[PDB]
């Protein structure tokens, strides 16, 4: 009875939950429409982690969407699985961010912030134990990421105990969407590190590499991307919808990944990603989806898991499998490259089993990384943004909206504590 | 098509049915005595070769 | 009349309960509806006509572990009220579970077990299955077992516990939780038998011949040893063993009462057919330090006193031809001041194989529990595993803001440390 | 509690429910015989002529005959796999077998093994409901709007 | 479980291994779709239900081979991304093979090595197959031999090298890729076997009638020695030979590990009735040095050790009888160091028939893969032609240009002048 | 009740065992499937000797199959009489020795060293009284030399009164299966005499002079050849199994073949070899047994007994004889050639008359003989070592296994020791 409320924030939080609610919604054997077409009572006995019961057998998701643009409201509403969700939770703004993060975060985000917050009051109160509230956004933009991160500040003082499952985008060194890019993640990190429970960090320019060369998929679209993302979102709280061998809710994997308060950023990535061409040849054992788990072109951040140590690990193993191989791969992958591994810890991996893989596989995993290798991404981001703030650059379209110069001394230097105490440990 | 989901004629593929199900000792124990069976056969056939 | 409680902490204690209980049922007969189409007395609780429900608690605080028994096919045998079940996990915290979290339920959990003590007449003592690697079988297991203390004094309790292995473990903060349950299970337990995941993976891939064991395969044995432990409480025997027997022997000072176990004829189907299972021959199986159900190597350390557990056709004579030939072997060694050693008890059932199952049906078993100072590195390689985390205090801020104090690591281990030493102080000649 | 019938005398039950459960119940000594149990809900269940089987449909469109000893499913077929599979009934000699799915199909099957002997399909809605005339003359199937059908046995 | 990793490299590597394959899909009766309608462990692995796939990589530089196999016949037979392909040739460079281009497409290889390393229990060794003359087969063969002494220690590793032919030969920089790539497998190669086209091409003439032999008749009785040499480890016999035995069995000394190769029964379709194959003729005919693949005279030389490898019905009793006989002819001459210089290994398996080869049904087949101190004229006379080459500079812009330094024609050319020099005092008594 | 373990090392001791098992069960009346199936009392009076009575009336038999090439184990499953063996006796390596004493020895046998240590620890505490071990292996070879001699090592310094039986077929004259024999067998033969009890040299190709001179097989199989081994082994052991007027165990046999520690090296020959179109023209009668048995071409080492002068001699009858007319042959044997037999040893000959013979066969007899004249076998072993060795040759595959040139010496001399105490007696 460990519930999860589900926040939407901009254009990527929207699409990447268009695609996140389709899977969980055949996972969990719920139709379009909203009804039970369900084959079997594994389904039926954890519908409340995600969904509502409603009236005539419906089941509406916990699914808060919010942007400031209608635009995007309106492709995931019309489109395909766009009825399930509830249309009172299209809370929606008019005038738009327009990359602004001060825009998002100060001038309209005052306006709209009160409102999808009597949202978020309304379907926490309604539930029974929450586990914690689910975030999907980006940091590149500034609808989703200034307003977007001011909803985990005022959610926090509000529910301080509950967990906070934050899963952002992060701006590419290859290839750049938007100009103001540098400065809006920098901006959003220094309300990340305080705020959230925990993040898991995603990047585009790791999912076109990832698609080009495991998936043999040469042109990409936003489609397969978002549906990368969802099934990672979806092996995370797996052990919560489905009993196991030994399950792991939330609070089982931050206790057992950061093992100081502000290192609770991680790196994310999914076991059985194969081509087309190479789905007759390959076959689905422990020995080899832990192979691919520990790749380092697995993985879903720019940051190279070479470079760094990692601190601590985890695996979220998904199927019908032995605990001893569980057990075992994960011993084999730290006596092999134990320079790889931080000395000052023993056993680093956490492993759990849950019993239920996900739709049409045998076995599937999911990885989550507390590396030290993640300081070369924050960096990366950081030496863009100090760039273009000694010029003074674009700095007059934040400055209107009342946010002040002094502001981004002050964010840029927890942003260097966070590559500085994650070097430390790397030592 | 889907991505991470195969094309109906993987190794990797469940039935609907078949994801639901959890015995995975009874499985493994049928998978041994199945191996353990097949075995008998494989030496019976050398022997009669021999 | 007598009868025991047994009571299951966790995520390791349900799924071996739910293992012991499968095999309790075929040991009496009982179908899983609860109806038998004198000898069930010590587990089960003859209810009005024909309902036959067992004597246990099934305390968990994630629901997960504890619905699958409620949904499945023992959920007619469980009184309702039995399983209990929490809102949220500990989450890996023994401060969660002894503090924040397990106040809440440790007060229905007497509940429980006060009304299943006033039920049987002679409660002979108590079964605590627990895991010490996580939250809710260490720090609730630590408040379970502290108000037993309280509450039932002189009442026997017996620790089945689980103990993390030195090389294969799946949770990181295990050296923080087990040290912290160490403080608990010294002062309260009256007699406690570890066991150890690895050995029993040792076990099941070379005795059974199961290339890929599980935690499934691994129970079933599990519930074997405490099977074979009680089955003088239930049928007859040349020479009855009873709970409280087992204390007067197997601890020779009150600070020493860890076991290690061991049981002897684990044989699978095909190997059956030729090999021959006589009493000698597995008496010589259950002293091999591969066999034993914890990693460790006894033949480091001296043993203090062993107790033996002979079930089906075991003669009283080849039993004292067994212990004669293992006393003088050399390769294994008793302690100077304890000459006698052994304890011998022989029950006249069969072991009863699990339908489905690995172990093969056999005509003779010997259950081993055994005290022995190569316990010592047991908590030793802990204690190396435990000031190597808390030397640059990793993870103490979870501990600390749900209940704790910084300090209290610095009394497990200082605890812990008198318990290292001690063992080495018994074993010395003198 | 999806299906029930009485068994050849009139001292024990039968019952089929959505708990994955069926069983068979004496009435005097009101307490199970045994519990027989599945990995899907069921959604009907039959009872042969004379003790030889007991048949259920479940929700995950497939048909279960049961023998009463033994337990273990002695045959298990997956069909209409369009939709799911509603409602069944038995032929009183025992030599026939209705089946009715949320397709607009009825089937008619044997016993022994099954054949495909019924039509295509007639009934607009989902099926409800079934049970073959006494003396096999024909089978009034009714489909889950204001439609019944009536059939002639080949 | 006993397994190997057989690596192709360069276009005789893909053509031979596209024709050793099909020769291993008809002996365990795998389809060229996949499918079978415990032998077959060594060679195709089995994954899921019902598909085996080879244990091999097919890496070369030029796509236009690598591409015929993903549009030929095996296009489901192999798993696509085992079959690496570049985006251009080495171009008959040493250098560029080794480094301008070879550098980016070997780290492709080891992690495809890495997967079939984890993937299989047993290792027994790694099987290589190139050509020296070529860009391909010098450059990358010699940079994937370099990494697999580093990555996986101690473990055999066996040569099978197409070398230039003295005569008759189709590259013009061939004494410059040759004489880079024997200072690379000196120290690198376990087994080194030589092969030499026209040394097949004279088989090809007068043992098969063969008067217009291609590429594609040369590769299939190639694919015959290869198949018996590993024919123990997948059918049982009297007497199992290993690939980690052929090691102990045929070098004595770490830096002789050049061997010869001759398979006995070569015999066409009509020529079959008329000859008797028997267990002596053919053990016999190994020995006459119009049989060997290399096109040397080993009546020059003399044996250090040999190996004979047994295929069908073959009685322990006259191969002992045979090899009796064979000691004590003076024609054939041992090294005074060796008095028992005899391997043999003996299966139950006779050799399986291609369809539309010329190679017909036989019986009995030996394999013989001998060290000889008459190989060191093979390098003596390829001595020759690189002295001819650097004498006056010819060919060396297109390798100082593209990487390497010209010092390291002078380090090849030192070691293999003391490879001749190691070769005429190991024979010396 | 004075029980004999068996122990097979290789590829040749697997096989020598294979047609062990079958004669001595045939004998006994023991079928594939494990039963009794005899028609007379006297074959389960003495059973216990070779096989172990369990559950259910089975017979298992006591041997021990070791090999480091796990292939070999499932021909011993193939073949016929595979299926009595206990499963957990068959101790199984993975690389494999491949013609390498050291890597049996030192490397690659050490780590299954152990466990066939534990197997015989766990069958020799099993019976009552142990009356020997009993070995079939190669010297050639590299398990059954290398992890043989290893074997017999250790079983010797852990049972130092229990006798020792080594089957160990040696290196041929004329032409060798294998280049590196003279390494194998010199190292072999250096463990074996401070080890040993006594030891039976067998050939192959005194094996094939058996199989075409006398049995008249034009094309012998290589399993029968280890018809005639076993048709030895079996009669060694032929008076504890069955009763008799004289009887001899293996222990009686060592203090009569022996007269000093170092020469326990014998070479044997079984009697009524016969051929089928010979079979009518000969009566079975001891003289015809007596003066076949002392003949050259009789005798299964290459080593001839015409060159040196017996030392000591051992019969051993069964069937149904006279004991003044066996023992009459005896004496007359030592007298009609008397150059051929030692002075100073009265009575070389020992003779025990057993009363149960062989199955289908009327009378038979087994030769055991010390003889001076088999040091011809191990100077010819000498001549190879000395070749190879003085060169160095072939020798880095034994130095890379941790083993010096040192250790070559040892085993130079110590075979130089045996050949020399042998020739000061044939003077
Ligand atoms: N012997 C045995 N041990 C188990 C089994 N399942 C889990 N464990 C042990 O339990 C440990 C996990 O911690 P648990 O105490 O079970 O976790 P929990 O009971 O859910 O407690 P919380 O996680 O805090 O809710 C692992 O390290 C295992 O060693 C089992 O089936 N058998
Ligand atoms: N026996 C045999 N030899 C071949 C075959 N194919 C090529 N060769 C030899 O290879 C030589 C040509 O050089 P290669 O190594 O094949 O050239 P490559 O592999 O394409 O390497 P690059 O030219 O650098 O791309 C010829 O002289 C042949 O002797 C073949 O199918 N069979
Ligand atoms: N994976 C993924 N990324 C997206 C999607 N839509 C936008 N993005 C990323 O979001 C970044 C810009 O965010 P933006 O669209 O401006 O967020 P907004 O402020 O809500 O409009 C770009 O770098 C895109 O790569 C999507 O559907 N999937
Ligand atoms: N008589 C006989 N000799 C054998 C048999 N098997 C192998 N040999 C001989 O043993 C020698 C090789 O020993 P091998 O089996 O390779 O020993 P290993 O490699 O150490 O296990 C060869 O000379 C063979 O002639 C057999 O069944 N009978
Ligand atoms: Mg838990």
């Amino acid at each position: 009875m460990r519930e999860i409320v589900h926040i939407q924030g901009g254009q990527c939080g929207n699409q990447i939950g268009a695609k996140f609610w389709e899977v969980v919604s055949d996972e969990h054997g719920i139709d379009p429409t909203g009804t039970y077409h369900g084959d079997s009572d594994l389904q039926l006995e954890r519908i409340n982690v995600y969904f509502n019961e409603a009236t005539g057998g419906r089941y509406v998701p916990r699914a808060i969407l919010m942007d400031l643009e209608p635009g995007t409201m309106d492709s995931v509403r019309s489109g395909p699985y766009g009825q399930i969700f509830r249309p009172d939770n299209f809370v929606f703004g008019q005038t738009g961010a327009g990359n602004n993060w001060a825009k998002g975060h100060y001038t309209e985000g005052a306006e709209l912030i009160d409102s999808v917050l009597d949202v978020v009051r309304k379907e926490a109160e309604s539930c029974d134990c929450l586990q914690g509230f689910q975030v999907c956004h980006s940091l590149g933009g500034g609808t989703g990421s200034g307003m977007g991160t001011l909803l985990i500040s005022k959610i926090r003082e509000e529910y301080p105990d509950r967990m906070m499952l934050t899963f952002s985008v992060v701006p590419s060194p290859k290839v750049s969407d938007t100009v103001v890019e540098p400065y809006n993640a920098t901006l959003s990190v220094h309300q990340l590190v305080e705020n959230a429970d925990e993040c898991m960090v995603l990047d585009n320019e790791a999912l076109y590499d990832i698609c080009f060369r495991t998936l043999k998929l040469t042109t990409p679209t936003f489609g397969d991307l978002n549906h990368l993302i969802s099934a990672v979102m979806s092996g995370i709280t797996c052990c919560l919808r489905f009993p196991g061998q030994l399950n792991a809710d939330l609070r089982k994997l931050a206790v057992n990944l950061i093992p100081f308060p502000r290192l609770h950023f991680f790196m994310v990535g999914f076991t059985p990603l194969t081509s087309r061409g190479s789905q007759q040849y390959r076959a689905l054992t422990v020995p080899e989806l832990t192979q691919q788990m520990w790749d380092a072109k697995n993985m879903m951040c720019a940051a190279d898991p070479r470079h760094g140590r990692y601190l601590t690990a985890s695996a979220l193993f998904r199927g019908r499998m032995s605990t001893k191989e569980v057990d075992e791969q994960m011993l084999n992958v730290q006596n092999k490259n134990s320079s790889y591994f931080v000395e000052w810890i023993p056993n680093n991996v956490k492993s759990s089993v849950c019993d239920i893989p996900p739709k049409g596989l045998k076995m599937s995993a999911t990885f989550i990384g507390n590396s030290t290798a993640i300081q070369e991404m924050f960096k990366r981001v950081s030496e863009q943004f100090t760039a273009m703030f000694r010029r003074k650059a674009f700095l007059h379209w934040y400055t209107g909206e009342g946010m002040d110069e002094m502001e981004f001394t002050e964010a840029e230097s927890n942003m260097n504590d966070l590559v500085s105490e994650y070097q430390q440990y790397q030592d | 098509g889907n991505p991470v989901m195969p094309a109906r004629n993987a190794p990797a593929f469940c039935d609907e049915y078949d994801r639901f199900n959890r015995d995975v000792a009874g499985e493994m124990n049928a998978k041994k005595q199945q191996n353990l069976q097949k075995k008998e056969e494989v030496y019976a056939v050398k022997r009669a070769e021999q | 009349m007598r009868e025991v409680i047994s009571i299951h902490i966790g995520q390791a204690g349900i799924q071996v309960g739910n293992a012991c209980w499968e095999l309790y049922c075929l040991e009496h007969g009982i179908q899983p509806d609860g109806q038998m189409p004198d000898a069930f007395n010590t587990f089960f609780s003859e209810t009005g006509a024909g309902k036959h429900v067992p004597r246990c608690i099934f305390l968990d605080l994630e629901p997960t572990v504890v619905d699958e028994v409620r949904t499945g096919t023992y959920r007619q045998l469980f009184h309702p009220e039995q399983l209990i079940s929490g809102k949220e996990d500990a989450a890996n915290n023994f401060a969660r579970g002894h503090y924040t979290i397990g106040k809440e339920i440790v007060d229905l959990a007497l509940d429980r077990i006060r009304k299943l003590a006033d039920n049987c007449t002679g409660l002979q003592g108590f079964l605590v299955f627990n895991a010490v690697g996580g939250g809710t079988g260490s720090g609730l297991g630590s408040l379970l077992l502290e108000r037993l203390s309280v509450d039932y004094g002189k009442k026997s309790k017996l620790g089945f516990t689980v103990y993390p292995s030195p090389q294969v473990s799946t949770a990181v903060v295990e050296p923080y939780n087990s040290v912290l349950s160490t403080h608990s299970l010294l002062e309260h337990t009256d007699v406690a038998v570890m066991l150890d995941n690895e050995a029993i993976y040792d076990i099941c891939r070379r005795s059974l011949d199961i290339e890929r064991p599980t935690y499934t395969n691994l129970n079933r044995l599990i519930a074997q040893v405490i099977s074979s432990l009680t089955a003088s409480l239930r049928f007859d025997g040349a020479l009855n063993v009873d709970i409280t027997e087992f204390q007067t022997n197997l601890v020779p000072y009150p600070r020493i009462h860890f076991m290690l176990s061991s049981y002897a004829p684990i044989i699978s189907a095909e190997k059956a057919y030729h090999e021959q299972l006589s009493v000698a021959e597995i008496t010589n199986a259950a002293f091999e330090p591969a066999s034993m159900m914890v990693k460790c190597d006894p033949r480091h350390g001296k043993y203090m006193a062993c107790c033996l557990m002979y079930r089906g056709d075991v003669v009283p004579k080849d039993v004292n031809a067994s212990v004669a030939t293992i006393k003088t072997k050399r390769t294994i060694q008793f302690v100077d001041w304890c000459p006698t050693g052994f304890k011998c008890g022989i029950n006249y059932q069969p072991p009863t194989v699990v339908p489905g199952g690995d172990l093969a049906k056999v005509q003779r078993a010997v259950c081993m529990i055994s005290n022995s100072t190569a316990i010592g590195e047991i908590f030793s390689r802990l204690d190396h595993k435990f000031d190597l985390m808390y030397a640059k205090r990793a993870f103490v801020h979870w501990y600390v803001g749900e209940g704790m104090e910084e300090g209290e690591f610095s009394e497990a281990r200082e605890d812990l440390a008198a318990l290292e030493k001690d063992f080495e102080e018994v074993g010395a000649e003198s | 509690i999806v299906g029930a019938a009485v068994m050849a005398d009139d001292k024990h039950v039968a019952a089929a429910s959505e708990d994955r459960t069926w069983s068979l119940w004496d009435v005097g000594s009101e307490r199970v015989r045994t519990t027989w149990r599945g990995q899907s809900m069921f959604r009907g269940m039959a009872v042969s002529a004379d003790k030889v089987s007991v048949v259920t449909v479940t929700l995950d469109r497939k048909i279960q005959m049961w023998d009463v000893r033994g337990p273990d499913p002695r045959w298990t077929k997956v069909e209409a796999h369009g939709k799911e599979v509603g409602c069944v009934a038995s032929d009183h000699r025992g030599a026939a077998f209705a089946t009715g799915g949320a397709d607009q199909a009825v089937r008619v099957w044997d016993w022994r093994n099954g054949g495909e002997v019924g039509g295509a399909a007639c009934h607009s809605a989902p099926v409800a409901a079934m049970a073959f005339s006494p003396d096999d003359a024909g089978l009034v199937s009714v489909a889950l709007d204001g439609s019944t059908c009536f059939w002639q046995l080949t």
